[PDB]
Formats: structure tokens, C-alpha cells, sequence
């Protein structure tokens, strides 16, 4: 019953044909699926496994292992907040408090409209610009609530 | 158009690896060529692979990924074994406080691509990979575009510049695991599996990707290869101390006035990095400790050490996280424990349970909820993450924390 929309299927086939061996494309495909849906739909794993010519068990294991993949919550924008040593020292808690005042959600939560999800992550390796956060692929230094609010207003 | 990247401050006294990357923007192939870019590759293709290995060896270049293995020697080990051989650029950079590699990838991708081509030619690899962490999406799109620019100017593809040497560079993405920076786990991930380190020996140089001889080198290591060929090994060896020669990137963060990446010789001291280059501390507060990534902890009495790979030197990757007098060391140690808890792959039992328990018990200690048994258990677990471990993570998960216990006992005793 589950079918990948042609525009996604095409992008997926491109990754599968990119490396010398099909199975090497598993992570590029999973990033593509998550960017398309806003999560990894459990039903997408069987068609992907078939395309990669891998058992479903292998794909499920890979999805479970890699922390960037989320099989439970659909979110238009993922706010990855660094909770490691440098950002902690420089203001992770100020960033989280600002996010709560603006969006009304805490780490691991998704807004009622399914628009934003706060994801706590390890070191994003932009430590000199602590406290760091990402909004999907975009990465920023948190300065203040006023600055953060303006950044978030760009994601509609 | 690429995703937003924070503008990391970058400064150099050597004008080599940061010649262009001191400017926070993408330097495309035309600007790169205008600086004499790809001319070291042209010179390399006119030399034998054996000669390139000899120059890289004589340069004294050592791995910038943390283990410091001599690069030229690593190449000799791989070419001892029959082909096909594979070349891998390790762009997984995920250790807390480490942001040196990304500024090369994002601002001077061609310096890295040129290094990859020369290195691949040296080891006879016709297929190379860049494995870049999933949290570097901009770095990924910049490298894909730069690789295509190199293809169009004939630096990649078949019979590169009429040399008869073929090379394709594939860009692979990680997806959230620090362990995927471990060279055998990186290879497992590149093979389309979970990033689980392999039992060593065999080492990748003998049996790596698809069981074939594989050379894995860090971004910063590779970025030196064009300078070694352009300058020649002798001129390169003149930079900095003769025993730890060449430029080195220092990612500096925490309570400094000017956090960012510094390109400096390796005879620079830790105190010079902090005060002479990074502008001293925020609010001129006393330095309490320096965390060498998630690996070591140096006290305020240890700042006169050189930034080299000597035993008394700073070591690691040159990662400098500055903590001042107001920063709680126990609260800081908890953040390190939490890192290892989140990153153990779980294959080894003392690593799997030790990384979990060190963080769980340390949180109890921090929150004032630890019993005497939790305190004794914490000390035991911290000293016992390493047994039976098959990779470097288990061996170091308790290292920095043990050092805070030894160097800051007054602070820990306050939590008792
Ligand atoms: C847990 C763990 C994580 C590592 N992460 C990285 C990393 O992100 N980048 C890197 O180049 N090396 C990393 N390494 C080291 C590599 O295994 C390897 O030593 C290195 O990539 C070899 O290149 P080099 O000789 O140029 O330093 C890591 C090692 C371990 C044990
Ligand atoms: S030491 Fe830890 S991280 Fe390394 S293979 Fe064993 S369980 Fe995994
Ligand atoms: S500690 Fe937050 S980006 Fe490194
Ligand atoms: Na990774």
C-alpha cells in the first residue's frame, strides 16, 4: 500500500546510483525521506529496503542506530539544540528558556501545529559560537530571545 | 545557495591552511587557482607515487585526528598490500570543542580536494571518500559543488591531466553518531551498516573498506599535503619546531575574549594560545581549567606546556576549552560523562554499562541525591570503563573525569 511520491523516488534512485554499491546509499536515502516527510514513516522502511536490495531488518537496525533519524514525531522544523560542554558553559539554558517562552515547548516536545520540535543533541562542532542550535540544515549562534525570535520568524 | 553556518573567527600567523579560510565564505575554484591552486597536484602527477610518500614522510606530518600516526608511514603500510586500495577523508569531526576541520571544508574546499587527489595518487586509490557528519549539511553541499568544479577543470575523472590516473571522490554523510569518526566504524557506516568499530588487528591499511587496503586520514592532515608538495618537504619542516613541524589549527572556545580557530606553530604554549592569541579571558577572570576536548583536563598550573604531540605537551587535536574560576568542575565533568553515555556504541559490556553508570551516578552526585554507595560506585565505574574495549572510546571515557578528581579534590569534596 505504501508508495514513495515520484519526486522523492527520483531523488532516492539518484543516491542509490551514486556510490559503486547500492547499500552504501542507505544514510543519504534516510536523510532524504526525513527531509521529505519531517520524520521517517515506519511504512517507508520496506520500500527503501527493496530499493537498497537489503532485508527490512538491516534498514530498521540502521534507523535505530543513527540518532538524526526520528521514527515517532513528524516536525516541519527540527530545532537541534546543543547540550554539550561548551554550549552548557556559554548559555544552553538561556537558549532553552528563550525557546520555551517563544514556542511553548521543551526538549523532546513538538508544537501543537507540528511545525517545530526541540531535539537535544551532542556537540555540533561550532563551539566558539556557543550556545549553538540548528533549524533543519541552518546553524546559528544564540544571542538573546529578541534575536532568536527574529531567526524563528523566517521558518513559516 | 547553502544553509546558514555561524561565522567562526579564524586567525593565522602562518598564512597556510587559513590563507583563504581566515575569510568566512566559500572560495570557489577560480579564486583557488588564482592563488596557485592545483599546481601542487600537477607537480605530484609528474612525480612517482613512491616519491610523494617519501616527501610526506620526510615532512614529519602526523595525523591530526587524535592518534598522531606518521602520515607518510601510514601510506607505506598500505602500499605493502596489493590493490585495489581506498582513500578516505575523515570529516566526522564531533568531539566536544573541536571545530577546526569544518572551516577548511566550508571555506577552502579545494585545498581539501587537492590534498585528497595527491594522497589517492600516492597510495594508488582510484576511489576516494569524504565521510562528513550529518550535522554538517552546508559542508556536504559545498564539497559536492567543489568536486564538480574540479571535474570540469579536469582535476578528477579518468586520465587526470594525461597522467593515466583515474579518481572519483564520493561524499558520504553520517547520521548522528560520534563513534562513526572511529576509522573502522566509519568504514562499517560507508558499507551501509551500523557504525560499530571492528576488532583490531586487522588494521584498515591491511583490510578496510570491502576488506581492501584503506587509508583513513583527517581533514586537517590532508590539507597539509598540497603544502608539502608545493614547498617541498625541507621548506615545510622549517615551520615551527623541527620535532613537531608544520602548521596546526587550534579550535579555542569557552571563557576567552576571541573564541575561534588559530593557525599557529606547535611550539606555541597553552598560555600563549589563551592570552596572546585568544585575547585572554572574559572579564579577566582567572583560568581554572582547560579541557582538551573530552580527553584531558589541564589545571591553571599547567598552562606553560607546548601545543605539540609530546608526552608533556598538550596532545589531542589541540582543542582548547577554557573554564574560568566561576565554572563548576563537577557540573563540567557531568557534561563530559553525558557525552560518553550518549556516544558508546554498546558492543563492549564495561564500555556500555560504564558510560551509562558514570553519567547516571555523576548526575546523582551533582544533584545531591547520591548515597555513599553511589559515591563509591562512581569511583569504581570511572576506573572500569576500559576493560575488554575494542576501540579508543572505552579507553578514554573516564580519563578527563579522573583528572578533575585528581586536580580539583576540594571541589569534588564539596559535593560530599
Ligand atoms: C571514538 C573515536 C572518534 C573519532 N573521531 C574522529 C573524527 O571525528 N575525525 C577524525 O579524523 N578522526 C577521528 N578519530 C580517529 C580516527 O579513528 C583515526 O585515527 C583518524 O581519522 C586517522 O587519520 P589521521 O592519521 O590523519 O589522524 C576518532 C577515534 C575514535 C576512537
Ligand atoms: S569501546 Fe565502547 S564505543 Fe568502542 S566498540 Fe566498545 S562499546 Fe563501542
Ligand atoms: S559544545 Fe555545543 S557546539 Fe560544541
Ligand atoms: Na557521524
Amino acid at each position: 500500500e505504501f508508495e514513495f511520491p515520484e519526486e522523492l523516488k527520483t531523488k532516492l534512485q539518484e543516491h542509490i546510483n551514486y556510490f559503486p554499491k547500492k547499500r552504501q546509499a542507505i544514510l543519504l536515502c534516510l536523510h532524504e525521506i526525513q527531509n521529505y516527510y519531517g520524520y521517517i514513516p515506519p511504512e517507508s522502511l520496506k520500500p527503501l529496503a527493496d530499493m537498497l536490495e537489503l532485508p527490512l531488518n538491516h534498514v530498521e537496525g540502521v534507523v535505530a542506530f543513527y540518532d538524526m533519524f526520528d521514527r515517532e514525531d513528524k516536525a516541519k522544523y527540527r530545532i537541534r539544540v546543543c547540550v554539550s560542554i561548551v554550549c552548557h558553559l556559554m548559555g544552553t539554558n538561556k537558549l532553552l528558556k528563550a525557546l520555551e517562552n517563544i514556542l511553548g515547548i521543551k526538549p523532546g516536545e513538538v508544537t501543537p501545529d507540528g511545525k517545530f520540535k526541540i531535539v537535544p543533541v551532542q556537540c555540533l562542532s561550532a563551539c566558539s559560537e556557543a550556545p549553538v542550535f540548528m533549524v533543519n540544515d541552518d546553524e546559528y549562534k544564540f544571542e538573546s530571545e529578541v534575536q532568536l525570535n527574529e531567526i524563528l520568524s523566517r521558518y513559516t | 545557495s547553502y544553509p546558514a553556518i555561524p561565522r567562526i573567527y579564524a586567525e593565522t600567523t602562518l598564512n597556510m591552511l587559513l590563507k583563504r579560510a581566515k575569510k568566512p565564505r566559500v572560495h570557489s575554484i577560480d579564486e583557488y587557482l588564482k592563488d596557485g591552486g592545483y599546481q601542487a597536484l600537477e607537480k605530484a602527477l609528474n612525480m612517482s607515487p613512491e616519491e610523494i610518500i617519501d616527501w610526506v614522510d620526510k615532512s614529519t606530518l602526523r595525523g591530526r585526528g587524535g592518534a598522531g600516526f606518521p602520515t607518510g608511514k601510514k601510506w607505506k603500510f598500505a602500499v605493502q598490500n596489493p590493490g585495489p586500495r581506498y582513500f578516505i577523508c575523515n570529516a566526522d569531526e564531533s568531539e566536544p570543542g573541536t571545530f577546526k576541520d569544518r572551516i577548511i571544508i566550508e571555506r577552502d574546499p579545494h585545498l581539501l580536494i587537492e590534498g585528497i587527489i595527491i594522497s589517492s595518487y600516492a597510495i594508488g586509490a582510484n576511489e576516494a571518500y569524504i565521510y562528513i557528519r550529518g550535522e554538517y549539511p552546508a559542508g556536504y553541499y559545498i564539497l559536492r559543488d567543489a568536486i564538480e568544479e574540479a571535474k570540469k577543470k579536469g582535476f578528477l575523472g579518468k586520465n587526470i591531466l594525461g597522467s593515466g590516473f583515474d579518481l572519483e571522490i564520493y561524499v558520504a554523510r553520517g547520521a548522528g553518531a560520534y563513534i562513526c569518526g572511529e576509522e573502522t566504524a566509519l568504514i562499517e557506516s560507508l558499507e551501509g551498516k551500523r557504525g560499530h568499530p571492528r576488532l583490531k588487528p586487522p588494521y584498515p591499511v591491511q583490510k578496510g573498506l570491502w576488506g581492501k587496503p584503506t587509508v583513513v586520514n583527517n581533514v586537517e592532515t590532508i590539507a597539509n599535503v598540497p603544502f608539502i608538495i608545493s614547498m617541498g618537504w625541507e621548506e615545510y619542516r622549517y615551520i615551527g619546531p623541527s620535532d613537531y613541524a608544520g602548521p596546526k589549527l587550534f579550535p579555542v572556545s569557552g571563557k576567552v575574549k576571541k573564541p575561534g580557530v588559530y593557525e599557529l606553530p606547535m611550539n606555541t604554549t597553552l598560555r600563549e594560545v589563551i592570552f596572546k592569541y585568544a585575547g585572554g579571558t572574559l572579564g579577566n577572570k582567572k583560568v581554572k581549567a582547560v579541557f582538551s576536548g573530552a580527553l584531558d583536563c589541564f589545571s591553571s598550573e599547567e598552562l606553560d606546556i607546548p601545543m605539540d604531540y609530546s608526552p608533556l605537551g598538550f596532545g589531542g587535536t589541540g582543542t582548547v576549552i577554557v573554564l574560568t574560576e566561576e565554572d563548576d568542575i563537577v557540573e563540567a565533568a557531568l557534561k563530559i560523562a553525558e557525552f560518553y553515555e550518549h556516544e558508546t556504541c554498546g558492543q563492549c559490556t564495561p564500555c556500555r554499562v560504564g558510560c551509562y553508570e558514570q553519567a547516571n551516578l555523576l548526575e546523582k552526585i551533582y544533584k545531591g541525591e547520591a548515597t555513599e554507595q553511589d559515591w563509591e560506585g562512581f569511583d569504581f565505574v570511572n576506573r572500569n570503563i576500559q576493560p575488554t574495549s575494542i576501540c579508543g572510546l572505552g579507553a578514554v571515557a573516564g580519563r578527563l573525569i579522573r583528572q578533575t578528581l585528581e586536580k580539583f579534590p576540594e571541589e569534588w569534596e564539596k559535593y560530599r
